[PDB]
């Protein structure tokens, strides 16, 4: 073909953070993401088993 | 041990289970990235009921996502906790159910059922002590009414003794939203009554009324409805997932709520529910929880328990309370209005008190009732079915796919048999 | 992954295609030379154009439409105007002699010269598809290319693409306003390709759209451009659920299964609301209750026909914009309680709702105001038999004198076509009468 | 065979437009040597060009 | 042999591949194939531009 | 070193050679003076020329061709044109008088004077090579030197070289278009050497290439230059599997073995079909499925006979460029599940797929668009019998009352030769129809 | 120190060997030049199995590349990692094969057999305890079928006591790259039955299936197809090259998977194999490897393992792992899928365990199966052969180069005899 590679194999920019398949997951996620709200637990009856 | 395989069929089941996984991961401390960042070891000791351990702190839910259209896959990946699911469990066909029970069951659901059974066998043979299969779906559609009941069938006659429960968003005359809802519901209730073990029977009308009247909520939308349903699904298994004074898992619930095998159609209810205007007028007590459970407006089914008789009642309380107060508050609600309970089942109330309330709540309580008022929903579906089937309206769509009208005849007749069975078992005397 | 193939036949089909693809280019943000810039498509995915447009090897977007006409006038208007580089030159097929308001000339003489070419182009546009929702055939019943050649094309499409759905949008003649003398003959002759070769037939009426643009758009002299823009709004609202995301998404198969009760019964009535103007949009709050009550009024219908004397058999609500699915249920409850809508006895639940979260786009130089919400109402009603009875009366008025028959007989049509077509339409309106009772 | 060697995105086809046209298999009929001793194939195999 | 039956063995583990440029992934671990067209988007864009200019 | 000798007989052979060695030089970087700079070579080429051109050891790349024509007009136009210094002077061979559309004057008199000189030049070009794959012979059936002298020459190559594969790119008379009167006689008389002195006999029809040029490349007025450029593109796409790398690259005998089922059946059709103008190529993907369906579209064939009236027996695809096999397999599956493409029952698998990693080269001033993917499909069908029967009837209408026979009789060629050629034509036709049934 | 000599016949075999030698060189630390640049001492301990020590630190692969056209040899000689082979093992002709089994077996190819046997005998003399011969080739081609089968016949004649294994890329009726694939495959299988010791059937349709529906891969081409076969080869041969707790050479595999002499057509597999999205959700453990290894969508033959009975199964594991969980997984698969395992062979599964994983992995597995479902592929090839043989199409090419129709009839009869033998031992009862 061409004598010089138009896009050399070493000069590629891979994605970065979590790699995802584009074959089954067509839409991409722009991910600074909103996590849901966290109800603060009740401070004295949150995790206290009746045994303890 | 005591593993549960979750399955969500159709758009409604997918959205409801997505809210369910948000609620469950919030309760267990799982981050939206999938890692565990909780505060106590009680969130980690029973994590294997719904989750699989991966490398690091990753937890993958044991859920199978089925729908016949690819748009639901985008709609369920658009949510928070959308990347926690394994991509191998995203089993989606490239077509669309078209609100057709025959499409979902006989033509294109048959091409997807082998792959869904393969991935459920994947999620089932990895469990050492697999307990049951839960399915969330909606009767009235094409995948929940069709593919969902087909999945119920193959999972049943592959696993005999495992506890099957379906949550079953049944249609309603007032919400409507679909003309062929009577056909889909009538064709699906036949597979519901023969191949399941606990059917929970939610509908959108009672969900709107709950989100509408005791919560105000000027814009009710669908997320709040799925939140209520998800809270109920968490409350029916909090005794399985957390230590408590009285433990009752799904097997004990099926023992204590099913007198006869074709009587497993329950009505749910979850009752620390008040509006934010009424929020500061509360006492926050076990009698308040029990009373707002047994109030005949917080039922997630439009059936009125006053127009019926309670065969069995299950109450799963959650938090730090006293057994004396719990037993007194579920004994006086038999002694006062004993006329709404069956005489031939004495003390027909089973209580299960856990010790870890949901995150942010002091006390919560889940109500399950096997009342004989489910015949109201079934009779409304039948009276809407027998108007269409008399003139055979919209029948060519179903019968051009190999289906016969004798199948509709069986669906209507066996549903009438279920209605008559419920009426006989509510009008039967002691002796 | 979804695609719909548009076939625009006749002069009315070509002009409706011009307005319709202007609307689609505005909706998907494609410039008239064919390039989509910035590829965002707010309120939808990246592939949201794939229903109507296809990528090329040069990064351009070409529509999935075929504009066929037997006359080189309107096709050359398309090939000369602003949307020149957008269309593939092979997609715009034209003949040499038009059918000249003759069903026989369009069906037996001139149509069997480019029927092979239009089928080949349809085959290419269907082979380049990955999920095919169906075909959208835009034509007029007024005669010629839109009746005979459309009949031949749909007869070939029914035997080739048997499984695929075939929606059609047909311009139906008015009770009084009309522009052709042989058009009762053409309309009677073209009933068979709409009864045995169509899966859903949206019939629109020029007088009804004239009255709508007169009393609602506040313009005294509307024209065919205005009519075609309002017609294109219907199909844009129909395919909104395929293109953009929403709460309740209804594709064409779910649409047909929830609309038509019987295979012969596939002729609904279309209406749109609001069709309000910019100055009139100042003075009322356009909410779900108002637009639903406007859709059921016997003045916003797009066939000159009173549905209060008929019975609604099924209705498809298609909401588009700032719509929450609880206001919909409130409006449906109010409609079910109010009297003049009488539903047929065999349809207890008579509504199918599709809610889309994308407001309709405004066309510059247009008349429709930019609105928060809109709704397209598609109702299968037993009242279209009034229009077909008017057509049968006008056809039997001339067939007794046997006027304008030598043209059809000389061009090749046997005289039994008129008799069997009138018999077919009489039996069909008898079928609607029996369904209504 | 249930193995699918084709990519995920498959273009439409006559099997999706009209339907599947696969028919059945005829039971076998005449045996192999009787089928070989038919005229306008045995004649073609027997008669060879000069180049061949 | 505690590394082989540690209760937190999955807790103290790395999946197989982590990222697109894992030093572990060579021609023997077969978690790295040449068929994954990670430069395929740029190559496709080059082809669109090149057809356009031609 | 996979050398092939190109022999161009007649004016139609010589003009194809002019349009073909231009493409070969511009593909391999050969200047018209005979040097490779470095730039115009394929990357990593180095010796990739060494199947069409030969080093002299100093830089000169002499082509491996013999241009023959009894008339000294077109060959001296080659000697005067831009490739004046490219060809060895002995490679371009002329007589004094042409055969004047007479098979007798091409085969018995006149043409029996330089056939030994042409054979000596062919022998020199043959023993210059080391890995000679075969001979590609370009001529026409219009008459004279392209029929009689090409018959004599290919006969003597058949009896001499033997195991070497002799491909024929023959030009066939059209069903209706013809530039001469005695073409039926000159085409009947030469079927023996295409039947028993050729290993493969690809045929092209001028009217079919005219129709392809008018529909696809938008040339309303094409000519022999465009025809020969398309033929040269076909031959380059055939031979590139001997020149450049590819995955399943074929080597002449490979697709002969995968193409001819029987020795008498070696007359396939050759369709190069990303054939399109640049303006029309701006609006399509030109993907693998598109360029595969374009081959089986019965309007892109270079012989005027649609294969829908016959059955396919062996299709060899020769793909060029960025064509991954994962798309070629899907295209082959779509072709197999097509309705109208019917394969013969005794050929369960009938696709010889070959892929070359080299996109086609484009000549400046050319009419084809610069695509990156190419298909040359060689298909053995039972539909060339239509052209055989058209030739047969046009021959019988003349031989019924013996028109123009005295010209053939007075120059050798006893009267029974016409009947013998007619009889073997009928035998070949019988063979094809009995294979088809 | 048991030496194995490699043979690469045809274009497909040469490219598979090209991938095989670079995966072996990455496992054993050898760079493309030939020098050992590894770190562990266990790599350069059994290097004499595949590598002959030249002058210096150069290690020449003990491989013979055979072809008739020079194109594939030029590709493998000018490509990356192509200067490590000795430039005397590149034996090739100058003519072609033409996809002709006669051009591979009787003319053209038979002239090169003397030189190929010369270089093979030199490479065998270079060994000390040569265990056997391995061949990579493709059925359905030219020199891959005919020249490969002739080489197998001559090597079996010369050394009739050595383990001979072939890797036999069989044709598929769905990829369909060559018309005369039924003739070449039918004429080559007949030679493979009575000459080789074991044959690992490789199918391009199943390779594309495991490239598309398992690894996604978008555009997989031939590199991934050769990579998977190369990894399977390394996983088969790892027990001769690295130590372990439970070792098993090729003779152990042949003894424990060949019950009857005409039963050696195998179904290979390799099963750490997951896509980029599922890397993080997959946890690499022995049950996961066992499940993917026994999955029907993971085999490299076009069979359905659920369509027949597993005669024998062998799993070669690599890495530090529990022999207890390895054994109970190999037993658990039998107890669940006991219907797909044959009854008269108790515990059909052989276990081999090596302690050295492939470079970059922590554990790996390799499947070799002798199921009775390979009669499906053999029946497809046989029916295509008889379909295009009833009319004697494309037979003048084969009969003009010294082959009678008696050979075709004998090959068809023996291959149907093999199919009948597989069907008989599938349908054979226990007692
Ligand atoms: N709504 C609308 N209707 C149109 C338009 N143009 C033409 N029509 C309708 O078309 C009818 C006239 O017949 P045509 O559609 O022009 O006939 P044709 O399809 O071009 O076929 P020929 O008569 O052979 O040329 C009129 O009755 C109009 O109702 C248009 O732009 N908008
Ligand atoms: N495609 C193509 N065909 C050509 C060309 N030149 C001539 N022909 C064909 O040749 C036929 C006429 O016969 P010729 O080839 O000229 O005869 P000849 O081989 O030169 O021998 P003579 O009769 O002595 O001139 C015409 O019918 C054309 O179809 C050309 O440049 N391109
Ligand atoms: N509670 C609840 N109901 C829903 C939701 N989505 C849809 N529905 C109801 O389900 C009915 C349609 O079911 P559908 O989603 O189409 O089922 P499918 O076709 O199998 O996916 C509608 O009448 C809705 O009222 C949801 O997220 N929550
Ligand atoms: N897996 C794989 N298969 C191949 C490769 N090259 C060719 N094939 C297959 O091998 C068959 C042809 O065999 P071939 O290599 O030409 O044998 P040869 O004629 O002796 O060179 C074709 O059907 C291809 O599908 C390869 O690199 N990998
Ligand atoms: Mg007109
Ligand atoms: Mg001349």
């Amino acid at each position: 073909g061409t004598k010089h590679n138009p896009l050399p194999k070493g000069a590629e920019i891979h994605q970065r953070a979590p790699m995802v398949d584009e074959m089954v997951f067509k839409t991409a996620i722009k991910e600074p993401a909103r996590w849901p709200e966290r109800f603060k637990r009740v401070p004295h009856a949150g995790m206290k088993t009746t045994m303890t | 041990m005591r593993e549960i395989v979750h399955m969500q069929a159709g758009q409604c089941g997918n959205q409801i289970g997505a809210k369910f996984w948000e609620v469950i991961s919030d309760e267990h401390g799982i981050d939206p990235t999938g890692t565990y960042h909780g505060d106590s070891d009680l969130q980690l000791e029973r994590i294997n009921v719904y989750y699989n351990e991966a490398t690091g702190g990753k937890y993958v839910p044991r859920a199978v996502l089925v729908d016949l259209e690819p748009g639901t896959m985008d709609s369920v990946r658009s949510g928070p906790f959308g990347q926690i699911f394994r991509p191998d469990n995203f089993v989606f066909g490239q077509s669309g159910a078209g609100n057709n029970w025959a499409k979902g069951h006989y033509t294109e659901g048959a091409e997807l059922v082998d792959s869904v059974l393969d991935v459920v066998r994947k999620e089932a043979e990895s469990c050492d002590c697999l307990q049951g299969f839960q399915l969330t779906h909606s009767l009235g559609g094409g995948t929940g009414s069709g593919m969902g009941t087909l999945l119920i069938s193959k999972i049943r006659e592959e696993y005999p003794d495992r506890i099957m429960n379906t949550f079953s968003v049944v249609p309603s005359p007032k919400v409507s939203d679909t003309v062929v809802e009577p056909y889909n519901a009538t064709l699906s209730v036949h597979q519901l009554v023969e191949n399941t073990d606990e059917t929970y029977c939610i509908d959108n009308e009672a969900l709107y009324d709950i989100c509408f009247r005791t919560l105000k909520l000027t814009t009710p939308t669908y997320g709040d409805l799925n939140h209520l349903v998800s809270a109920t699904m968490s409350g029916v298994t909090t005794c399985l997932r957390f230590p408590g004074q009285l433990n009752a898992d799904l097997r004990k619930l099926a023992v204590n709520m099913v007198p006869f095998p074709r009587l497993h159609f329950f009505m749910p209810g979850f009752a620390p529910l008040t509006s934010r205007g009424s929020q500061q007028y509360r006492a926050l007590t076990v009698p308040e929880l029990t009373q707002q459970m047994f109030d005949a407006k917080n039922m997630m089914a439009a059936c009125d328990p006053r127009h019926g008789r309670y065969l069995t009642v299950a109450a799963i309380f959650r938090g730090r309370m006293s057994m004396k107060e719990v037993d007194e508050q579920m004994l006086n609600v038999q002694n006062k209005n004993s006329s709404y309970f069956v005489e031939w089942i004495p003390n027909n109330v089973k209580t299960a008190v856990c010790d870890i309330p949901p995150r942010g709540l002091k006390m919560s309580a889940t109500f399950i009732g096997n009342s004989t008022a489910i015949q109201e929903l079934f009779k409304r579906i039948s009276e809407q079915f027998t108007a269409m089937f008399r003139r055979k309206a919209f029948l060519h769509w179903y019968t051009g796919e190999g289906m016969d009208e004798m199948e509709f005849t069986e669906a209507e007749s066996n549903m009438n048999d279920l209605v008559s069975e419920y009426q006989q078992y509510q009008d039967a005397t002691a002796e | 992954m979804r695609e719909c193939i548009s076939i625009h036949v006749g002069q009315a089909g070509v002009q409706i295609g011009n307005a319709c693809w202007e609307l689609y280019c505005l909706e998907h943000g494609i410039q008239p030379d064919g390039q989509m810039p910035s590829d965002k498509t707010i309120g939808g995915g990246d592939d949201s154009f794939n229903t109507f447009f296809s990528e090329t090897g040069a990064g351009k977007h070409v529509p999935r439409a075929v504009f066929v006409d037997l006359e080189p006038t309107v096709v050359d208007e398309v090939r000369t105007g602003t949307y020149r580089q957008l269309f593939h030159p092979e997609q715009l097929i034209t003949g040499k002699e038009d059918a000249a308001n003759n069903y026989a000339r369009g069906h037996y003489t001139i149509g069997k010269e480019i029927v092979d070419l239009v089928l080949d182009r349809i085959r290419k546009l269907a082979d380049q598809c990955t999920g095919l929702q169906g075909f959208l055939i835009f034509h007029s019943f007024g005669g010629g290319t839109g009746s005979g050649f459309a009949s031949l094309l749909m007869e070939r499409l029914s035997v080739d693409y048997g499984k695929k759905s075939k929606l059609e949008f047909a311009i139906y003649p008015a009770p009084q306003i009309s522009t052709a003398v042989v058009e009762p003959y053409n309309t009677i002759l073209t009933t068979h390709t709409t009864l045995e070769h169509s899966d859903c037939a949206f019939m629109v009426d020029n007088e009804a759209i004239y009255d709508i643009c007169r009393r609602n758009l506040d313009i005294e002299r509307p024209t065919y451009t205005n009519l075609n823009r309002l017609i294109a709004q219907i199909v844009s609202s129909i395919t909104a659920s395929l293109r953009f995301d929403g709460a309740l998404n209804v594709d064409l198969t779910e649409f047909q299964t929830n609309l038509v009760p019987y295979p012969r019964i596939h002729f609904p009535l279309a209406t749109y609301a609001p069709v309000i103007s910019a100055e009139k949009a100042y003075h009322e709050q356009l909410s779900v209750a108002e637009i639903t009550n406007a859709c059921f009024e016997p003045a916003n219908q797009m066939v000159k026909c009173d549905p209060r004397h008929g019975k609604y058999m099924a209705c498809c609500m298609l909401y588009r914009g700032d719509v929450v699915p609880k206001d919909v249920n409130a409006a449906i409850a109010t409609i079910k309680t109010k009297r003049t809508i009488q539903f047929v006895d065999w349809c207890p639940t008579g509504f199918k709702v599709g809610i889309n979260y994308q407001p309709p786009t405004v066309v510059p130089g247009g008349d429709l105001a930019k609105v928060q919400r809109a709704v397209c109402m598609l109702s299968n009603t037993t009242a279209i038999a009034e229009a077909w009875a008017r057509l049968d009366h006008k056809f039997d008025l001339m067939y007794a004198k046997r006027a304008f028959v030598h043209w059809y007989v000389g061009e090749g049509m046997e005289e039994g076509e008129f008799s069997e077509a009138r018999e077919d339409l009489a039996a069909l309106e008898k079928d609607y009468e029996e369904v209504g009772v | 065979s249930n193995r699918d060697p084709y990519p995920f995105e498959k273009l439409e086809n006559d099997t999706s437009f009209f339907g599947t046209n696969e028919t059945q298999k005829m039971p076998y009929g005449e045996p192999t040597h009787i089928a070989q001793t038919k005229d306008p194939w045995q004649r073609l195999n027997s008669t060879c060009t000069l180049a061949s | 042999e505690w590394d082989l039956y540690d209760p937190e063995a999955k807790k103290k583990d790395k999946p197989a591949r982590v990222s697109d440029d894992d030093p572990r992934c060579g021609p023997s671990s077969i978690q790295k194939f040449d068929g994954e067209d990670l430069g395929g988007k740029e190559r496709k864009k080059l082809m669109e531009e090149q057809m356009r200019e031609w």
